[PDB]
């Protein structure tokens, strides 16, 4: 019994597929391998609008492109390639963040050294109407996610 | 937006150090840079009395000093992290002194990927070439002759991009370089002649040759023994030719090294630095045959003793050695003949202040009086300690706690600090030295290889005594803290924020909110709730605890039965860290999609998400100005204030919020506090401190427009006068610079450069002002000194 | 036997319903679907239906046999297709379902419009609801950007449309009923290349929509 939120995102995905503008965000990107978007439920393509991480061009054209890989300050792991740096010298280097940074940057660290990378008009109109018509003439992206962000507020 | 940040704490940390005859051929100097310091010291008999102080328009990275044939005297190379590059002479007339700059350029290539390790500087002991390593499977030289005084560079390919450490050789016919590199068969040394001539290389002196796995560092010994030693995690080599030495003594495989020095100028004795502290000595015991030649027979390590942790080591003379630190006390200490009373050699002689590594900072007044102090945990591991900084020039008591320090919050009901802690200790688990989390009067625990373990202290206002520590859970980290008053309850609670921690779990699946009471002296738990995740941070608002927990930001009722419910949530973000609030509104910063904003709704319950950030940044720390202007920091050295757009024809355009302005503070940021430091009851407004890992401890506030349209034409005045030391140019040292864009900086005054007009002559004055009077600035200059 | 009772009857019911259920209910008609190597790749080619039928007429022999035919079925998806597409998605969730689930497991023209409605009405029931909503309203040529969909195609037809018109009586016959319908799925066929998972889903509840009207008294 697929949820209902599933289902919607699994209708949002399918249509969105075959649209010439949707340039969603590239699969081996860090955030899909550090396990920040689940890839198995359908539900993240959401998340993604949500986020302006998958977007339309049509509506937006001149979006800033998300970094593919961190700053190996952040993480200190390079793409894809184990540290050449030992793992004390890292752990004193991390000593200098703040308390929450550290954490997160410790995490990141520990989890994207060991990835491995995955060998690879405007429809926004009637997806705003079916998530609308779920939760509840023209529009344009910013009412695409608008609405998905309050269908993920009072979903999730 | 317009604003106003400057320098109130120089900072204080070490990542460079160097000795040397720079100041003249009869003294000895000790040359320490710190970030965009430089400073010069003469040894003496008695100790080290400093010469001068210069700062420069760039973060030192790379420091070397060498006497090309024809000089009477050194020459200093000093490179940054931004590529500005320049030699400089130190220059004497009576009582003045000067630095002149003898060459100078950029080496920044159009294009490449900065190696790992970071940037790597070397010279030739016989000064014909300059070489440097800034990018992977390039190495980049500069010819030494007097004619290069624009420092024109040519490269030279190199065949393996892993390049660890790599050094000059002493003694050899043409220039020399030794190297070790990384491949899927395993690590390697390696040589090449870099040929001057053809600008290309050759193959060197001896063969490429297996090293251990953790091979680290590269030692290049003097005449006659030859060779370099390489230094590994669980053993020593040394390598020349046909020759080849190695040692494992059990005594370093407790823990790594990370610096080294020559004490000797025949090379017979090395220091080797440690991370826990310990100072190794390295001896080489030569050897001689019937040839008359001489060569190495034998290699020994003893320890000595303990010092601060190490990031650079230096002999001056009669054993007395400096020891810089970036996590701790820079220390001179004298190495004695004989163990001392415990097997020790080590005593120390003279204690240097240091800040850093800021990771919190909290502003209260003590004494009641009004008057400002700053209160700072700093230091790492058994460096660890509080800083209580009041204006005078600083003051600056000290606490040792021999722990790691995270958190700090102010709670005068009862006048204690709170303090989050950490230490180390090595699986049943053991301690490895005293500490305060053991040391107070009185203790308690939770019940409801290295490994850390947390601590939360309380600690006394008045005598800094540890009152009582309470240990966290097994394997739980402790991360965010607050004091606060709850709803209609009149009592006062520490709410601490834990996360739950296993090595499978790539996002941490469990966590606690803890809510503490301290009354009669004593420490206990009085809510408790869980959460499925961890938790960055936690703010009061107004009466309501707001929390976030991963990506979701959360906002807490405080019950008349004592309990914590959900009031609603939010889930827009990919992970949400840092927290602020004015009033209604919430300035959540994110991981990676800068600062977010929000506005709570009361006749409603629920946030609305009236604006974003949407340029990609790695934030660090976000504090609000006002109600509409935002000030953020990320790990690029950078500052940028978000502002709210006013005129907005379309509802995407009132989505944007915009970057007015762009700002290169040099420092990374790590968190930010209201407070000032200045008695109060002008063209500033307002106040924010901000401390760095570096120490440097800085103010911000606001300017009216006039003020800033007058300070930048200041700042534009003053460049044309100001004789730079490494002629870098101004707007490039303060330009915005990361991986991804470049841009001018705009709407930030430099606060460090107009401060310095109050010390040029009067005729640079009357220049600097022609087309008014000096004196109708100056008192601008004073008014502005007078808010630190 | 017991296992093959409780997989006839639980099992087969909750995978026969699901929402990703649609596309295995068939077999694979590679001519129409396109699918050049897909004959050549798998030698075994399996599908829901054929499971029912199955398990229906007591085909087996052992219940295990048609474990092996899930089991395969899931296989040559997996094997055909590589990660990252939709088929592989539903796959993986019918494969996960299933094993939640099996480890349960035991040890006289009036009369015309009149048949017409009927069926009109069955098409807009959930039992079809999966795959049939993209037809339950007219075409929106601005919502979803198709420019051309005006140009191409002459007479959109929608069964929104269709009803309301049953309901006015406006069909003097049952015959221009079942021009209309052809007409919308024949619009649908026009208008798209055959890849375009629409047509799958077109060609699907045309066949049903046949199965039902062939029977017209
Ligand atoms: C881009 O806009 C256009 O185009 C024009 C317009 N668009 C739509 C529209 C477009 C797309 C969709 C949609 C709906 C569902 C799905 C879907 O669920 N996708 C999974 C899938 C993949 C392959 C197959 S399979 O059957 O091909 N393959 C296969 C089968 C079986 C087996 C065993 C295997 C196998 C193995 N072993 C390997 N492969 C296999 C079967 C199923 C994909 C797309 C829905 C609607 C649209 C309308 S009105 C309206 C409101 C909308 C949104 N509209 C009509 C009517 N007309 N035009 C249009
Ligand atoms: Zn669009």
């Amino acid at each position: 019994n697929l949820s209902p939120l599933e289902s919607l995102a699994w209708q949002v995905k399918c249509l969105l597929k075959y649209s010439t503008t949707w340039k969603p965000l590239n699969p081996n990107s860090w955030l899909y391998h550090a396990k920040l978007l689940d890839p198995s439920t359908p539900v993240h393509i959401l998340r993604e609008i949500g986020l302006r991480l998958s977007h339309c061009s049509h509506c937006v054209p001149k979006l800033e492109p998300i970094p593919e890989w961190p700053p190996l300050a952040s993480c200190g792991v390079p793409p894809f390639q184990k540290p050449l740096t030992s793992p004390s010298r890292l752990s004193r280097d991390h000593a200098t963040l703040n308390g929450a940074l550290q954490f997160a940057t410790k995490q990141l660290s520990r989890t994207l050294s060991r990835a491995t990378p995955i060998p690879e008009g405007c429809c926004c109109g009637w997806l705003t109407k079916t998530v609308k018509e779920t939760t509840r003439t023209t529009y344009s992206y910013t009412d695409f996610q608008k609405a998905v962000n309050k269908l993920l507020t009072a979903s999730l | 937006s317009y604003n106003y940040v400057v320098t109130a704490q120089k900072p204080t940390a070490v990542n460079g150090c160097v000795t040397g005859h720079f100041t003249s051929a009869e003294d000895l100097n000790l040359l320490i840079a710190k970030n965009t310091r430089l400073e010069i010291y003469v040894v003496t008999a008695e100790g080290l009395r400093p010469v001068k102080e210069v700062g420069m328009y760039g973060k030192i990275a790379v420091m070397e000093l060498f006497r090309p044939k024809g000089e009477s005297k050194d020459l200093l190379f000093i490179l940054t992290a931004k590529y500005n590059a320049c030699i400089l002479e130190y220059k004497q007339s009576g009582e003045s002194i000067d630095i002149i700059t003898r060459a100078h350029g950029n080496v920044q290539d159009r294009i490449g990927r900065p190696s790992e390790t970071g940037i790597i500087g070397i010279i030739d002991p016989e000064c014909r070439m300059i070489g440097l390593r800034l990018y992977d499977g390039l190495f980049k030289v500069i010819p030494l002759d007097r004619d290069n005084k624009e420092l024109k560079a040519f490269n030279i390919r190199l065949e393996e991009l892993h390049v660890i450490d790599v050094k000059f050789l002493y003694g050899c016919q043409a220039p020399t370089i030794c190297f070790v590199y990384q491949d899927p068969q395993g690590r390697h040394v390696k040589t090449y002649e870099v040929s001057l001539r053809e600008k290309e290389f050759n193959k060197g002196p001896w063969k490429q040759e297996n090293v251990e796995a953790e091979a680290s560092m590269v030692i290049a010994v003097p005449e006659p023994f030859g060779g370099a030693i390489i230094i590994g995690q669980e053993s020593i080599t040394y390598h020349n030719g046909d020759k080849y030495l190695a040692i494992a003594p059990p005594i370093i495989k407790q823990s790594t090294i990370v610096c080294h020095n020559r004490v000797d100028p025949n090379g017979s004795r090395y220091l080797l630095g440690d991370m826990e502290g310990r100072l190794f000595m390295l001896l080489l015991e030569k050897e001689e045959q019937m040839d008359g030649t001489v060569t190495l027979k034998d290699l020994r390590v003893e320890l000595l003793g303990e010092t601060s942790i190490a990031e650079c080591l230096t002999y001056l003379d009669n054993g007395v050695v400096f020891v810089g630190s970036r996590l701790g006390d820079s220390q001179l200490v004298k190495l004695n003949v004989d163990s001392n009373e415990q097997g020790s050699y080590v005593v120390a002689m003279e204690t240097f202040t240091n800040l850093g590594p800021i990771v919190d900072m909290c502003v209260v007044d003590l004494e009641r009086q009004g008057q400002g102090q700053l209160v700072t945990c700093s230091g790492a591991f058994k460096e660890g300690s509080l800083r209580i900084i009041r204006n005078g020039k600083l003051h600056i008591r000290t606490v040792p706690l021999y722990e790691s320090p995270r958190k700090i919050c102010y709670q005068e009901v009862s006048q204690c600090f709170g303090v989050l802690s950490s230490r180390i200790e090595v699986q049943g688990t053991t301690a490895l030295r005293p500490s305060a989390s053991t040391q107070a009067l009185s203790s308690s625990v939770s019940s409801s290889e290295e490994v850390e373990v947390h601590n939360l202290l309380i600690i006394d206002q008045h005598t800094f005594e540890v009152l009582h520590a309470h240990q966290f859970l097994q394997n739980e980290y402790a991360l965010s803290l607050v004091s606060c008053k709850l709803g209609k309850d009149p009592n006062t609670y520490f709410i601490v924020g834990t996360a739950m921690v296993y090595p499978e779990e790539a996002e941490p699946k469990q966590g606690r909110i803890v809510v503490f009471q301290y009354s009669d002296g004593k420490l206990q738990t009085v809510a408790e709730k869980e959460v499925k995740g961890a938790v960055y941070s936690m703010v009061e608002f107004n009466g309501k605890l707001l929390a976030s927990i991963n990506s979701t930001v959360r906002l807490y009722e405080w019950t008349t039965e004592k309990e914590l419910r959900t009031e609603c949530n939010h889930y827009n973000n990919i992970m949400a860290l840092y927290l602020k609030t004015k009033g209604d509104f919430i300035l959540v910063g994110d991981l990676m999609r800068s600062v977010l904003l929000l506005a709570y709704k009361p006749m409603e319950g629920n946030f609305e998400e009236i604006a974003r950030d949407f340029n990609p940044n790695w934030m660090s720390a976000v504090e609000i100005l006002d109600d509409d202007n935002f000030l953020g920091a990320e790990n690029a050295f950078n500052l940028f204030v978000c502002q709210k757009d006013s005129a907005a024809t379309t509802d995407e355009e009132r989505q944007h919020l915009q970057e007015v302005g762009l700002f290169h503070l040099g420092e990374f940021v790590n968190v930010f506090c209201h407070g000032s430091l200045v008695m109060q009851n002008t063209p500033t407004q307002g106040s924010v401190l901000f401390g760095t890992v570096n120490g440097m401890i800085g103010l911000v506030t606001s300017l009216s427009e006039s003020w800033y349209n007058l300070l930048l034409d200041m700042q534009n005045r003053l460049n044309k006068v100001i004789k730079s030391v490494g002629k870098i140019e101004h707007s490039f040292w303060r330009s915005f610079h990361t991986e991804r864009k470049t841009e001018p900086a705009t709407g930030f005054i430099d606060g460090d450069l107009i401060e310095s007009f109050l010390d040029i002559s009067r005729p640079k004055m009357q220049e600097v002002v022609a087309n008014a009077t000096a004196d109708d600035l100056i008192k601008v200059v004073e008014e502005l000194t007078r808010i630190h | 036997t017991n296992q093959l009772q409780y997989l006839l009857r639980v099992v087969l019911k909750t995978l026969w319903k699901h929402q990703f259920a649609w596309p295995f209910q068939q077999p694979v008609d590679a001519v129409k679907l396109n699918l050049p190597d897909y004959y050549k790749i798998i030698k075994t080619p399996m599908d829901m239906g054929t499971i029912k039928k199955r398990l229906e007429n007591n085909y087996y022999w052992n219940a295990q046999e048609c474990i092996q035919d899930f089991n395969t079925m899931f296989t040559n998806c997996y094997i055909y297709n590589k990660p990252g597409d939709d088929i592989v998605l539903m796959a993986e969730a019918l494969e996960k379902l299933f094993l939640q689930k099996i480890n349960e497991l035991p040890t006289k023209v009036s009369e015309q419009l009149k048949c017409c409605s009927g069926i009109l009405k069955e098409m807009f029931a959930k039992k079809h609801a999966a795959y049939a909503w993209p037809f339950y309203k007219p075409v929106d040529v601005e919502a979803l950007g198709l420019h051309d969909y005006c140009d191409i195609i002459k007479h959109p037809m929608d069964m929104s449309t269709i009803k309301s018109k049953l309901e006015a009586r406006e069909y003097r016959d049952a015959q221009e009923f079942g021009a209309d319908v052809r007409l919308m799925f024949s619009n649908c066929y026009k208008y798209n290349p055959p890849d375009h998972e629409v047509v799958a889903m077109a060609r699907k509840l045309q066949d049903v929509f046949e199965m039902r009207f062939a029977k017209m008294p």
